[PDB]
RNA sequence: AAUUGCCGGGAGGGAAGCGGAUGGGGGCCGGCGAUGCGCCCCGGCCGUAUGCGGAACGGCUGGUCCGCCGCUCGG
RNA sequence: GGCCGCGCGCCUAAAGGCGUGUCCCUCGGGGCACUGCGCUGCAACGGCCUGCGGGCUCCCCAUCCGACCCGUCUUGAAACACGGACCAAGGAGUCUGACAUGCGUGCGAGUCGACGGGUUCUGAAACCUGGGAUGCGCAAGGAAGCUGACGAGCGGGAGGCCCUGGGCCGCACCGCUGGCCGACCCUGAUCUUCUGUGAAGGGUUCGAGUUGGAGCACGCCUGUCGGGACCC
C-alpha cells in the first residue's frame, strides 16, 4: 500500500519530521457513476 | 525504447510479407492473362 | 415518471393509442371478476382451472403455529459442522433444532464420514442414509 | 497532494479566520474562493419560495 | 475533501477491506471491480495479445469506376484479351 | 485509474465541456481546458483523460507538459517552460519535447500548429491587424 | 380482465380515502418519544432506566 | 415496384451493444471487439456476444455444476462462464480450477482460493488465453427459473404442467371444477 | 391577438385563400466580393563552446529552457 | 444531361506524335512483347466587384398548371350527415394498491432493516443497530390423518482439444426414455410394543414435484383489476 503524506500546518514547530499513512483500501473500489446516479435519485427523494 | 522497436520490427516483417503475395501475384497474373487468352 | 409514459408519445394522435372504432369506455365486460361463469368462462377454464367449487373439509379457529414444521435435507448438514470441529472428528453431533429445524429429510448425498443427528422428526430414507454413512440418529424434543 | 491529509492541528482551530489561512495553507482557497463567489438569487419561482 | 489525520487513519475502521469482519458495517464487502485492469491500452498492446493478430489491413475499397466494356478499348482489353485478335482475324477479308 | 476508465467517467458530462444545440445533428462540442490543443471533446485530445498531455499557451510563449509520475501531487505535476525567441527556435523545442522525446508524438502536428496560432495571435498584439486574410 | 394474470382481489369498494393513515410524523413521533424517555430518565436519577 | 417483404429490410432484432451503463463492462467490450476483429477466433465470437446479455440470459452457475463440468480436465483449462460464480454447501471437495467469470460471490470466491485455484476477471483471460485456448465455455440453466414455470401451454388444457397464477395456496385456491372429476372435468 | 381609424402601396368581369414554377415591383444584405502570397535596398538578433540556476524523458546515458559571459556569423 | 482524378528520370518535335533490341507471322507493314524504382486535386479566356451590380428562403402582384372544408362516425364525406363566427387564457390515460413479463442495480442460498432503538450543531437528510429464524425464497403431494425426493441415461448440439477430413470432451437449449417423493392402487423377506415396519417387486393413473439450489430487495415502461380512474 502505498504511503500518504500528511501536510502539516505548524511549519516550523515540527514536532516529527516524518509522517506517511497507508492508502484505505476505500479507495480503490470500482468507480460506479451509474449506481451514484440512481442512489443519489432515491437518496434525494426521502 | 522497446516498445517503439517491437512495432518497428514487425511493421518490416509484415511489409516483406506483402512484397512476397504481391511478387507471387504478379507471376500468377501474368500467366492467367494468356490462360484466358487461349480459351 | 411522466416524462418516459407513452401518453407523452401520444400527443397530437386523437385517440390516444386505444382505437377509433372498439375506443376506450368505461367498463366493457364488467368489473372485477364479472361474468367468469358466463362472457369470461373461456379465460377462467384456461388460465385458472379449478377456480369453482369445493374441495375438502373446513378447519375453524386454524392456528399455524399447530403446524410449524421446518425440514432440512440430509445435503446440507454438515454445513453446520465447524471446520475445527470437523477435523477433530468419532462423529459430530448436530442438534438441528438449534439451527430452526423440525425435521430431517433426506435428499442429496451425505459425505462419507459419520455423523449424529439429534432432531425431533426424521424420514425413512434420511435415517437410511445417515446409517450408512456410520452415523446415528437421537430422537429429542 | 489530492487525498490532501492534513495534520490533526487543524481539529482545534475554531475561528473562521484561522480556517481561512488553514485553507491558504493548503492550496484549497481558491475553490472556497468560487464558492464565495457565484453567490446569486436564484432565477425561477424558488426565489419567491424560500430558497 | 480536505482530511484530518485522524478521520483518513479511521478510513479503514470504517468501510473495512475485503475480509468479512474487517469493519463497523455488519454484512458488508467492499465492492470488486469487473476488470481487475481498466488499462485497456496495456491490455490490447500486451505480448499475448499482439502475437495472436493478424496483420493490419489498411487498404480502403471502393466501387470501381465503369468504363464502358463495350467501347472502351483498355476496359475490353483487360475483359477478354482476345479482343483485338478476334478484329484483326475478322478484319483479314479475302 | 488509467487514462481510458477516465474518459468514460468525464465524456458524458464535465466542468471543461461546452456542448450547444442540443443533441440532433446541430450539435456542436468543444473543451475549454488548458492543455488540450484543439479544444475539441475527444479521447485524444482531453486534458483530463491522458496522463500525458501538451499545453501551446501565451504569457513569450509558454510550453507545458505534465510528469507521469507526479499524477497524484498536482502542484508537482506540470514541467512548464516559458520561451521568447524566434519562432523556428520555438518549434524546435517544441518538436524536442514533444516529438522526440516520444511523449505523445500524436500530438506533435496539434502541438505545432497551435503554436503557429498562439505566436501569430502574438504577433498582432504588438503590433495591430494591418491585413485582412480573406485570400 | 383479458389475459393470464391472477385473479385480482382489490379491498377498495368502500370510502377507504377516508381512511388513510400516512406517516410523515414518524420522524416526530421518534423524537417525542425520545424526549419523554429522557424526562423520565431525569425524574427517577439512580432508577434505571430499563424499568 | 419490386415484390419483397418490408422491402427486404432484417425484422428480426438482436443486441449490439450492452444495455447497461457499466464502465467496466464498456471497456471489456471495447476489448473484445478488438479481439474479434483481429484474431478471427470463434471462442472470442462468443464471448463478446454474451457480455451483451441481459441478466436473465447470464444464469448464475453454482459450484455443484461448476466441479463436475470440470471434473477431471481442471488442469491446463480455465472454466470460462459469463455470469456469476454462487457457492454450493451440497459439497464437501473442492477442486483446485482456474475459473473466470463476470461476479462471483464471496463465498464462492472465498471456496475457490482455499482449493487452490484463481478467479479471474475477463481482461486477466484475454491475456492468459487470448484465442480462448485450453478453455472450457459454461452457461448457467437458462430454463431454471420461477418465471418459466409459468411458459408454454395454458394451465387448463390436456398436457399441460405449467403453473397457474395464484394469490395463495391451498385447497381453496383453484382445485375444484377442472381440477378432479368430481367437479365437474379434470384438464 | 381578435377587431377598428388614418396614411402610404397593390389587386379586382357571379368568392377569396392554397401547392408548384418563373417573372415584374419592393424591402433587405457588404463574412454580399479579393486585394495577399514567394524573390531584392532600408529598420533590427543570435549559433558552436562555456560558467550558473531551476525543473524534465526513458530505464545509467542522453534532453529543453532562462538569465550573463568569451569566440562565432548566419537569421 | 451530369463528372474533372497519364507523365518523367533518352533525344528531336509548339504540340498531337516519332525514334531501340528480340523471336515469331506472312505476300507488301505490323503483332505479342522489354518491366525498374518513384512522384502523382484537367484546362483557356472574358466581363464585374459599392453600382441603375448580384442574391434572396422575406412582402405584394401577374401569368400557366394543379387544386372541393376541416374534425368525426362510417363500407363509403366536398356532401342536401353532425361540431365549428373570431381571438386570448384554461382544457382530458393521472395518483395509489395488488400481480405479471421485460429491462437496469446490489447481494446471492440467501435477501429484505420496511417498526423500533441509537445517534445526528444545517437537516422530517444522512449514518449505525435490532431477525438463531419478520416476510418472501431454500420441498412436495394429500380433503385429511400423514408421509416426504436412496442421487440417470440417449440423439442433436456452441466451444475447446488431438491427428491429418477423422477422433475425444461436450455447456445452454430441444427431443426421447428412465429413476426417486407424494395422492390412488398393488406388494411383503423380515423385525416389532399385534399393529406397526419394509428385503424385494411394481403402475396405459394423478401432482402447480425431484434427479439444474435462484432467489430476495429496489427502480422504470407496458398490460389486467379495484378505486372519480382519460375528460365531460
Ligand atoms: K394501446
Ligand atoms: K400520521
Ligand atoms: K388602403
Ligand atoms: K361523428
Ligand atoms: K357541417
Ligand atoms: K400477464
Ligand atoms: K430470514
Ligand atoms: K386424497
Ligand atoms: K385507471
Ligand atoms: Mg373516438
Ligand atoms: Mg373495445
Ligand atoms: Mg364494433
Ligand atoms: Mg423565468
Ligand atoms: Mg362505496
Ligand atoms: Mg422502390
Ligand atoms: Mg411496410
Ligand atoms: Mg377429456
Ligand atoms: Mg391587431
Ligand atoms: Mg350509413
Ligand atoms: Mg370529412
Ligand atoms: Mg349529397
Ligand atoms: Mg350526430
Ligand atoms: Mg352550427
Ligand atoms: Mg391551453
Ligand atoms: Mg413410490
Ligand atoms: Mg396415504
Ligand atoms: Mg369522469
Amino acid at each position: 500500500r502505498p504511503l500518504v503524506s500528511v501536510k502539516a500546518l505548524e511549519g516550523d514547530m515540527a514536532t516529527d519530521n516524518s509522517s506517511s499513512l497507508a492508502l484505505a483500501e476505500v479507495f480503490r473500489a470500482p468507480l460506479r457513476p451509474d449506481v451514484v446516479r440512481f442512489v443519489h435519485r432515491l437518496l434525494s427523494c426521502n | 525504447p522497446e516498445k517503439v522497436i517491437l512495432k518497428r520490427r514487425r511493421e518490416e516483417v509484415w511489409a516483406a510479407e506483402k512484397k512476397q503475395k504481391v511478387a507471387a501475384e504478379k507471376i500468377k497474373a501474368a500467366e492467367n492473362t494468356k490462360v484466358i487468352y487461349a480459351r | 415518471t411522466t416524462r418516459f409514459k407513452k401518453n407523452r408519445k401520444k400527443r397530437g394522435h386523437v385517440s390516444a393509442g386505444h382505437g377509433r372504432v372498439g375506443k376506450h369506455r368505461k367498463h366493457p365486460g364488467g368489473r372485477g371478476n364479472a361474468g367468469g361463469m358466463h362472457h369470461h368462462r373461456i379465460l377462467f377454464d384456461k388460465y385458472h382451472p379449478g377456480y369453482f367449487g369445493k374441495v375438502g373439509m373446513r378447519y375453524f379457529h386454524k392456528l399455524s403455529n399447530r403446524f410449524y414444521t421446518p425440514t432440512v435435507n440430509v445435503e446440507r448438514l454438515w454445513s453446520m459442522v465447524p471446520s475445527e470441529k470437523a477435523a477433530e472428528a468419532k462423529a459430530p453431533v448436530v442438534d438441528v433444532s438449534q439451527f430452526g429445524y423440525f425435521k430431517v429429510l433426506g435428499k442429496g448425498m451425505l459425505p462419507e464420514k459419520p455423523i449424529v443427528v439429534k432432531a425431533k422428526l426424521i424420514s425413512k430414507i434420511a435415517e437410511k442414509k445417515i446409517k450408512a454413512a456410520g452415523g446415528a440418529v437421537v430422537l429429542v424434543a | 497532494e489530492l487525498p490532501l491529509v492534513i495534520s490533526d492541528s487543524a481539529e482545534s482551530i475554531e475561528k473562521t479566520s484561522q480556517a481561512i489561512k488553514i485553507l491558504k495553507q493548503v492550496g484549497a482557497y481558491a475553490d472556497a474562493e468560487k464558492a464565495k463567489d457565484s453567490v446569486g438569487i436564484r432565477p425561477g419561482k424558488g426565489k419567491m419560495r424560500n430558497r | 475533501v480536505i482530511w484530518t489525520e485522524s478521520a483518513f487513519k479511521k478510513l479503514e475502521e470504517v468501510y473495512g477491506t475485503f475480509e468479512a469482519p474487517s469493519l463497523k458495517k455488519k454484512g458488508f464487502i467492499l465492492p470488486r471491480p469487473k476488470m481487475a485492469n481498466a488499462d485497456l491500452g496495456r491490455i490490447i498492446n500486451s505480448d499475448e495479445v499482439q502475437s495472436v493478430v493478424k496483420p493490419l489491413n489498411k487498404e480502403v475499397k471502393r466501387r470501381e469506376k465503369r468504363k464502358n466494356p463495350l467501347k472502351n478499348v483498355a476496359a475490353v482489353l483487360k475483359l477478354n484479351p482476345y479482343f483485338g485478335t478476334a478484329r484483326k482475324m475478322a478484319t483479314l477479308a479475302e | 485509474v488509467p487514462g481510458s476508465l477516465v474518459w468514460e467517467l468525464v465524456k458524458k458530462n464535465n466542468c471543461f465541456l461546452i456542448k450547444q444545440f442540443g443533441n440532433s445533428n446541430a450539435k456542436v462540442q468543444f473543451s475549454k481546458e488548458p492543455n488540450n490543443l484543439y479544444n475539441v471533446h475527444s479521447y485524444k485530445f482531453s486534458g483530463l483523460a491522458n496522463s500525458k498531455t501538451v499545453a501551446v499557451q501565451p504569457s513569450a510563449v509558454v510550453l507545458s507538459t505534465t510528469k507521469t509520475k507526479k499524477q497524484n501531487t498536482p502542484a508537482k505535476l506540470q514541467h512548464k517552460t516559458l520561451m521568447r525567441k524566434e519562432f523556428r527556435k520555438m518549434a524546435k523545442s517544441v518538436k524536442n519535447q514533444v516529438c522526440d522525446n516520444y511523449y505523445r508524438p500524436d500530438l506533435t502536428k496539434p502541438a505545432l500548429a497551435r503554436l503557429s496560432a498562439v505566436y501569430r495571435s502574438l504577433q498582432v498584439s504588438k503590433s495591430g491587424i494591418k491585413k485582412k486574410n480573406r485570400q | 380482465v383479458k389475459h393470464n394474470n391472477v385473479i385480482p382481489n382489490g379491498h377498495f369498494k368502500k370510502h377507504w380515502q377516508n381512511y388513510v393513515k400516512t406517516w410523515f410524523n414518524q420522524p416526530a413521533r421518534k423524537q417525542r418519544r425520545r424526549i419523554a424517555r429522557q424526562k423520565n430518565a431525569v425524574k427517577i436519577f439512580p432508577r434505571p432506566t430499563s424499568g | 415496384g419490386i415484390d419483397l417483404v418490408a422491402g427486404g429490410r432484417n425484422k428480426r432484432t438482436k443486441r449490439v451493444a450492452p444495455k447497461s451503463d457499466d464502465v467496466y463492462l464498456k471497456l471489456l467490450v471495447k476489448l473484445y471487439r478488438f479481439l474479434v476483429r483481429r484474431t478471427k477466433s470463434k471462442f472470442n465470437a462468443v464471448i463478446l456476444k454474451r457480455l451483451f446479455m441481459s441478466k436473465t440470459n447470464r444464469p448464475p452457475l453454482s459450484m455443484r455444476r461448476l466441479s463436475n463440468f470440470m471434473k477431471g480436465k481442471e488442469e491446463k483449462n480455465i472454466a470460462v462462464v459469463v455470469g456469476t460464480i454462487t457457492d454450493d454447501m451440497r459439497i464437501q471437495e473442492v477442486p483446485a480450477m482456474k475459473v473466470t467469470a463476470l461476479r462471483f460471490t464471496e463465498t464462492a470466491r472465498a471456496r475457490i482460493i482455499n482449493a487452490g485455484g484463481e478467479c479471474l476477471t475477463f481482461d486477466q483471460l484475454a491475456l492468459r488465453a487470448p484465442t480462448g485456448e485450453n478453455t472450457i465455455l459454461l452457461r448457467g440453466p437458462k430454463n431454471a427459473r420461477e418465471a418459466v414455470r409459468h411458459f408454454g401451454k395454458a394451465p387448463g388444457v390436456p398436457h399441460s404442467h405449467t403453473k397457474p397464477y395464484v394469490r395463495s395456496k391451498g385447497r381453496k385456491f383453484e382445485k375444484a371444477r377442472g381440477r378432479r372429476n368430481s367437479r365437474g372435468f379434470k384438464v
